[PDB]
């Protein structure tokens, strides 16, 4: 008889927690299991923070699960207390769909991996297209929250270390009519306008812009997910280019590709000497999981290559690597893939490209 | 007058008798219903459920909390029960007490103590009166971190005295340390003072590295805020003699003290609002359903919270929820492994009992 390794998982339906089930059952079936055998324990998302982290103690860290997955539920129910409660223990937490950049903050999440990148990440993709376009100039529009200036940072990273940014705005977050803010970057000469701003602040931008009559020819503008997602798709401007994570919403890939990861991951701790099992139950255990901090340091450094949502690793925030985009463009009112971006590297499609104007 | 319930939870021994006795001198528009409690444990859990059925067994206004132990995170479980069920605690001794950097947006959590911010002062103070003016500064990840290391990094550059920041070092305790690489890190520091930003269970680690490499010897002096000296009772081994901390753990003001402080500012808080609004927040029937009766609730009482001065004592709070005025003692881990009283931090003023630092 092999040593039971639970693991944990918190999941938006019970289609996912039998996701879950098969894809640990799968990896006994691939791994070799004489020593080590995982076991799947789950529930789905609670219906407030206070009795989701008391069901993280009760239901999972009751069974000493060496790691939790966590999905984003599609219905103001965030992994947060998931975060925190596990974290209080040092067991890693891995999320699944959660894109929001706070997650990728060490101090408030001290032990949490995912495999979807934040929205920040996508500006990785911008300065790819900034290269493959050459657009060498460009005005840098940011929703002045941790959301907005997490973009700002991680492109002003890139440029910093070719392109270069003549400019950024940042607006505060919930204000209809920017034409202030718009009318200082009409003034520059540079035409290329980057946006991050959540879906409703998308949409104060698009029509301020509108007015302004800086969504026409002579002017590109990149975007990310959120800027052509809901009410913002409504009124984006025709020739806007945008993202969209492929299988960013799709939980069933994530389970499959995290639970693939951890079994790696945990077959890989055992190898070393001196492995402890984490604190059984909540109730008076106050220290940490001393084996916490190794775990998270061999999930961090694992390599899943032949992932469903393609090539997995982690970057020193634990945020995912080598995400794979929809690079699409509204042509018509109507948003088309005109390319991908592959993990590295930029593959436009035979669809053309239709600027603002032309 | 109406009684308005006030939960004040106890952790670890306490002299209950003489914390109800430093307690009705209360001729407000309300006044309190104190209920004290006793808990044994400081897991999520035990404090959560604890809580809990406080507030659905009774009618909860606010929440003194105080406990016995070095644990950080109490303070950090507390402002999120706080912010989820929009309930003002008090963590006045104790972990609940350990400075909380960035408390939640509908936190009504108020801590006992120093900020991070005003201890970073407190130790310029001490290294301007004897004149160290070079230094490095290691912090964790620790939440506060960054407004540590900014504070005095803005002091120091708005200054005309001859600072020389030599070294910052950010240390990961998220990961293990097998691969040495803490040790790799600490072997840069030169500095003859080293500012030391983390938790108590952190810097005993880190003492204990920093000793292997030689930095806590003579020629090095290590200056460390509250949370990390804690419980001054509680010497870890590690801990180098000559460490200086910044503390507030309970020299002149008595847990007693405080228990008495936390239930008239709470008090005073509803009676101000009443006396103004005709009316005070509804305690919480549970905290099973606050995601149904959120638009029902707000975080109102805060701006009363911050501003009770009470027999003619100004117990004013920081908007970030810290105090605002506090008598701050500066200790020293003397040969015989004790903490020693060696300074005073009373109205934005340093005094200090030593001119020279006796051997340690
Ligand atoms: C996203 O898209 C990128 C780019 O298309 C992919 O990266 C390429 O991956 C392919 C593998 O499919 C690599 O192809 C191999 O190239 C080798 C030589 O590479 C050098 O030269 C190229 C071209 O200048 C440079 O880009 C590169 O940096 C190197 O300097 C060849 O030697 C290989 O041939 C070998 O294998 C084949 C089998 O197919 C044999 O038939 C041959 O005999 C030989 O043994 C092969 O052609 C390519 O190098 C990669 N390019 C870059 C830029 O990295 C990513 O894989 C893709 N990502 C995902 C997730 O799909
Ligand atoms: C804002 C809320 C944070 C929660 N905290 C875990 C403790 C806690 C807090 C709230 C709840 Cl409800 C629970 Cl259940 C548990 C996580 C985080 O605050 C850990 O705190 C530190 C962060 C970094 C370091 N240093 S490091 C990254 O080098 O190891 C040390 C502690
Ligand atoms: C989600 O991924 C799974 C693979 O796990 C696949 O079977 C399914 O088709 C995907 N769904 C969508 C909508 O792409
Ligand atoms: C861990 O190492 C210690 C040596 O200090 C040894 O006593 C113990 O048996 C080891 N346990 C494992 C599982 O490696
Ligand atoms: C704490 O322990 C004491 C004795 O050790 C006991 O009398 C008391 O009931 C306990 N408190 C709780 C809340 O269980
Ligand atoms: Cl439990
Ligand atoms: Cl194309
Ligand atoms: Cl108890
Ligand atoms: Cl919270
Ligand atoms: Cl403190
Ligand atoms: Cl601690
Ligand atoms: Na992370």
């Amino acid at each position: 008889d092999p040593k039971i390794v639970n693991i944990g998982a918190v999941l938006s339906t019970k289609k996912h927690e039998q996701i879950f089930r098969e894809a640990v059952n799968q990896a006994n079936k691939r791994h070799f299991t004489r020593k080590i055998q995982l076991q799947a324990t789950s529930v789905t998302h609670r219906p407030n923070a206070i009795q989701m982290a008391l069901s993280v103690c009760e239901d999972l860290i009751s069974s000493q699960v060496y790691a939790i997955l966590v999905s984003h539920p599609p219905a103001h129910l965030t992994p947060t207390p998931i975060s925190y409660t596990a974290g209080f223990y040092r067991i890693p937490v891995i999320g699944l769909t959660t894109r929001m950049s706070i997650y990728s903050d060490k101090s408030i999440h001290l032990s949490f991996l995912r495999t979807v990148p934040p929205y920040s990440h996508q500006a990785l993709v911008w300065f790819e297209m900034m290269r493959l376009f050459n657009w060498n100039h460009v005005i840098l529009i940011v929703s002045d929250d941790h959301e907005g200036r997490a973009a700002q940072k991680k492109l002003e990273t890139l440029l910093e270390g070719g392109p270069k940014a003549d400019k950024v705005l940042q607006f505060e977050p919930g204000t209809k009519n920017l034409t202030a803010l718009l009318l200082e970057a009409k003034e520059l000469e540079a035409r290329v306008i980057i946006l991050s701003a959540s879906e409703d602040d998308a949409t104060a931008v698009y029509k301020s812009a509108a007015m302004l009559d800086m969504t026409g020819a002579g002017y590109v503008w990149l975007v990310g997910e959120r800027e052509i997602s809901g009410s913002a798709l409504r009124y984006a401007p025709d020739g806007i280019i945008g993202l969209q994570l492929i299988n960013g919403k799709n939980e069933s890939a994530h389970i499959s590709d995290a639970v693939a990861v951890v079994a790696q991951a945990i077959h890989e701790l055992f190898e070393m000497e001196n492995i402890t099992d984490p604190p059984r139950g909540c109730v008076g255990n106050t220290n940490i999981w001393k084996t916490g901090p190794l775990f998270k340091r061999v999930l961090m450094s694992s390599k899943y290559p032949d992932g469903v949502t393609g090539r997995i690793e982690f970057n020193e925030d634990g945020d995912r690597k080598f995400a794979q985009y929809s690079i699409m463009n509204l042509q018509n009112r109507k948003l088309v893939q005109v390319g991908i971006f592959n993990g590295s590297y930029i593959i436009q499609n035979d669809r053309k490209i239709i600027w603002p104007g032309g | 007058p109406p009684s308005i319930g006030i939960a004040v939870i106890l952790v670890g021994t306490s002299d209950e008798v003489a914390i109800k006795d430093a307690h009705d001198f209360h001729h407000l528009s309300v006044v309190p219903r104190v209920e004290l409690v006793a808990m044994n444990e400081t897991d999520p859990k035990s404090i959560i459920t604890r809580i809990c059925d406080l507030m659905s067994d009774r009618k909860i206004q606010g929440v003194v909390f105080a406990d016995d132990t070095d644990q950080e995170a109490i303070a950090q479980i507390l402002d999120f029960i706080s912010a989820q069920t929009l309930t003002p605690i008090l963590g006045i001794h104790g972990g609940s007490s350990m400075i909380m950097a960035d408390k939640d947006e509908s936190s009504m959590f108020f801590q006992f103590g120093p900020s991070i911010e005003q201890q970073a002062s407190v130790m310029l103070n001490i290294m301007e009166e004897y004149d160290w003016y070079i230094f490095s500064i290691v912090t964790t990840y620790f939440p506060g971190y960054q407004d540590f290391v900014n504070k005095i990094r803005s002091t120091i550059e708005n200054s005309f005295v001859g600072w020389e920041l030599e070294e910052v070092l950010l240390l990961d305790m998220s990961l293990d340390d097998g691969d040495s690489k803490i040790q790799n890190q600490l072997k840069k520091l030169q500095s003859p003072i080293i500012l030391l930003y983390c938790t108590k269970e952190e810097a005993t680690y880190i003492f204990e590295v920093a000793n292997s490499v030689g930095l806590t010897g003579y020629g090095y002096t290590w200056i460390v805020p509250s949370l990390v000296a804690g419980d001054t009772d509680t010497v870890p081994s590690e801990f180098p003699t000559g460490l200086i901390s910044v503390s507030y753990d309970e020299w002149d003001y008595g847990l007693p003290a405080r228990v008495r402080d936390g239930i008239a500012i709470i008090t005073t808080a509803a009676s101000d609002m009443l006396s103004e609004h005709s009316f005070i927040p509804e305690p919480k029937s549970s905290c099973y359903n606050t995601h149904e009766k959120r638009i029902y609730q707000s975080n109102m009482l805060n701006r009363y919270l911050i501003n009770v001065t009470f027999e003619g004592r100004d117990l004013s709070f920081s908007e970030d929820g810290y105090q605002m005025h506090p008598k701050l003692v500066i200790i020293l881990l003397n040969k015989e492994r004790k903490w020693e009283r060696v300074g005073k931090w009373k109205d934005k003023s340093l005094q200090m009992k030593y001119y020279v630092w006796p051997r340690m």
